[PDB]
């Protein structure tokens, strides 16, 4: 369908399809690897500005700024003229939304992959019929958390809602809408295997951040990581939230390595009720050999009797 | 038929202390009907029958 | 030519025939060309002129 | 096949009466009735021998919740219509439609829910920090399911018995394959 | 002299950006203290309204 | 003291050799003790606030 407009590099003497083609970049030729006949010479291997048409689309606009000799009134008139443009109103509002997303992620000092994934999620999830009535803050929070979960750098709900003053209702519904529409777009476009990237719990990623907020050593972080990994085997704690199971595993490993911090300080820092931590410690107190890392007690750095009684 | 008694007892009397509402309800009865109305049914609309200032204020 | 959506007049389609003498073949698409529906609408445009001219008759008379 | 048939616990239906109802009269005359005009623009009542709650609106539409089965909702609507007839209003069963049926069941084995969400991800959405139950939206029929690690499965959003029964029959082999400990 | 924090860096970054400690200060919480007032009313008869 | 935060929010003390190898920035955070004060007054004409 339509014009072909395609050039195939076929050797006219060997008549072998597909031909073995060698691109001699140093000598600037395209040659046939069988006979050595050249195919295209004078090949072309800065002057413009980079613009990827996947993050913001095929938007092509330039602003007006002060030069060497600049009158202020002309600049104000040109800025007002650029303001009253009706064709790029959708482009202007999605650029303002991108600026707000990158400012809000940048005040959160998250990496650039989070901002890129949030921007592309916002672009591919914009102008949808099923998502029109939700407030913009919920859209931004859902895009931010989707971008966090895309790059194995996933965050939690409480620290997202600490920055964006949004309720749990519309944030959860917007998250579900985003997940459904992104899976639909992936099925329509390039299909992607999940392989545990938007997993619901993802409690293995919340260990070192809370350990660093508590100022624990990295061996305690690895021990709590092993404990959180082995909590999947226990059926009595499977329904618990990832945050609470991470907190109780961290507290269990603190009591294992005799780190001199209190449960009240852990509850104050990590915003968890001490009753939940005590209940998790009590239900994990019976599971001793199923949580303590076997090479840690093989090395003798920890022992089972360091845990206080219940 | 206790609901009918409740609805007929919940509503207050139309005999107000000011003639303004007493002529306003006559004008409302005039407007709500698709045909012009006579004096007798207008007088039967409110609680009295004898002449007062309401008829001359309406005229 | 509907694949390339290209016009061809009677003067410029002379040099695009095959040796089979069967069908008009395009230079780019190499596609069997189809006949335009234009030209047969001559009477339709004449009727459009007739329907414009009698309605604009008060303008001419005035 | 399934070794246990799920049982229902709430059937929500609606009946239109084709009449105008005054909320204050039915709030005052009825015994077990509540009316908060500042909160909800309808009157609320309930009856004990089916243990069902009626949402009575001013337009004649009314909603029955808390019915275990269809006949319980039928007799609840019959007694509600008797209450409306005997309270001083005229009502008729112009249209009665059942619109929601829920049910609960148990499989009595733990289910690895993470593997379930990994395999059947296109119909399910998991967020344990908000709700510990997996929300599964199957496309045929339109039944939503709440999945728990204790084996308790809650089917919600049904209209009759065949759709919820075939939903459990379809969800049984994809859930019985997961075993923990 | 300026004061150098001699504690662990993670304790200082606990309050940074993403901090799931919720904000508790009542400074300029105008949106919270003026969204709590809601008006609700019904259709009382027209005569008293007039 | 100089430190670095990672992608996942983990902050550890940064040393110049590690900073040079990982293309990081040998920087230290700055904190300020901010104090907030809210004042209210009866606003009536003819009276100093
Ligand atoms: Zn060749
Ligand atoms: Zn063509």
């Amino acid at each position: 369908r339509g014009p072909n407009l395609n050039i195939v590099l076929t050797c006219p003497e060997c008549k072998v399809y597909p031909p073995k083609i060698v691109e001699r970049f140093s000598e600037g030729d395209v040659v046939c690897a069988l006979c050595g006949l050249v195919l295209s010479d004078k090949l072309v291997d800065r002057v413009g500005e980079a613009s990827n048409p996947l993050l913001d689309g095929n938007n092509l606009s330039t602003r007006i700024g002060k030069g060497e000799t600049t009158d202020m009134r002309f600049t104000k008139e040109l800025n007002k003229a650029q303001g009253k443009n009706v064709m790029d109103k959708k482009d202007n509002e999605v650029q303002a939304a991108f600026a707000k997303i990158t400012m809000l992620c940048d005040a959160a000092e998250l990496p650039k992959i989070v901002k890129d994934c949030a921007k592309e999620a916002y672009k591919l999830c914009h102008d949808e019929k099923t998502l029109k009535g939700k407030s913009m803050e919920s859209i931004m929070a859902a895009s931010i958390l989707i971008g966090c979960r895309r790059a194995e750098v996933a965050r939690t709900f409480k620290e997202i809602q600490s920055l964006i003053h949004v309720k749990t209702k519309e944030f959860g519904k917007t998250l579900n809408i985003m997940k459904n529409i992104l899976r639909g777009k992936s099925e329509d476009g390039f299909l992607k295997i999940d392989t545990d990237n938007m997993s619901g719990a993802q409690n293995l990623t919340y260990i070192p951040r809370f350990c660093s907020h508590l100022g624990l050593p990295m061996q305690v972080t690895t021990s709590a990581e092993y404990t959180a990994k082995k909590c999947k085997e226990i059926k009595e704690i499977a329904g618990k939230s990832p945050i609470t199971i991470a907190v109780v595993s961290i507290y269990l490993n603190i009591l294992l390595f005799q780190i001199p911090i209190t449960a009240a300080k852990v509850g104050q820092t990590l915003q968890v009720t001490e009753g939940t931590i005590k209940s998790g410690y009590k239900i994990l107190y019976e599971h001793r050999d199923k949580l303590v890392d076997p090479q840690l007690i093989a090395n003798g750095v920890v022992s089972l009797d360091n845990l206080p009684g219940v | 038929s206790i609901a009918a008694a409740a609805l007929q007892a919940n509503q207050t009397d139309i005999s107000k202390s000011h003639d303004s509402s007493k002529l306003l309800w006559a004008t409302e009865y005039i407007q709500k009907k698709g045909k012009p109305v006579l004096v007798n049914e207008l007088l039967d609309y409110l609680s009295m029958k004898k002449d007062d200032k309401v008829i001359e204020l309406l005229k | 030519c509907p694949i390339c959506l290209t016009k061809y007049t009677q003067l410029e389609a002379v040099q695009l025939l095959n040796f089979d003498r069967t069908e008009f073949l395009c230079s780019l698409c190499d596609e069997p060309l189809v006949e335009d529906d234009s030209g047969k609408k001559n009477k339709e445009k004449q009727d459009k002129l007739n329907r414009l001219m009698d309605q604009i008759q008060p303008i001419i008379d005035s | 096949t399934s070794g246990i048939v799920p049982t229902l616990q709430n059937i929500v239906a609606t009946v239109t009466l084709g009449c105008r109802l005054d909320l204050k009269t039915v709030a005052l005359h009825a015994r077990n009735a509540e009316y908060n005009p500042k909160r909800f623009a309808a009157v609320i009542m309930r009856i004990r021998e089916p243990k069902t709650t009626a949402l009575i609106f001013a337009s004649g539409k009314m909603v029955v919740t808390g019915a275990k089965s269809e006949d319980d909702s039928k007799l609840a609507s019959r007694k509600y219509a008797r209450i409306i007839q005997k309270i001083g209003f005229a009502a008729k069963f112009t249209d009665f439609k059942i619109q929601n049926i829920v049910g609960s069941c148990d499989v009595k084995f733990p289910i690895r829910l993470e593997g379930l969400a990994f395999s059947h991800g296109t119909f399910s959405s998991y967020e344990p920090e908000l709700f510990p139950g997996l929300i599964y939206r199957m496309v045929k029929p339109k039944i939503v399911l709440l999945i728990f690690v204790s084996g308790k499965i809650v089917l919600t959003g049904a209209k009759q018995r065949e759709e919820i029964y075939q939903a459990f029959e379809a969800i049984y082999p994809v859930l019985s394959e997961f075993r923990k400990m | 002299r300026i004061t150098t924090l001699d504690e662990t860096v993670g304790v200082t970054m606990s309050h940074t950006g993403m901090s799931m400690r919720s904000d508790n200060s009542n400074f300029l919480k105008v949106g919270r203290e003026k969204a709590k007032s809601n008006i609700k009313s019904i259709r009382m008869p027209k005569k008293e309204i007039l | 003291k100089p430190m670095v935060n990672e992608s996942d929010g983990v902050t550890h003390a940064l040393y110049p050799q590690e900073a040079r190898l990982r293309n990081l920035t040998y920087s230290s955070g700055l904190f300020v003790d901010v104090k907030k004060r809210t004042y209210e007054a009866i606003d009536v004409p003819g009276r100093e606030l």
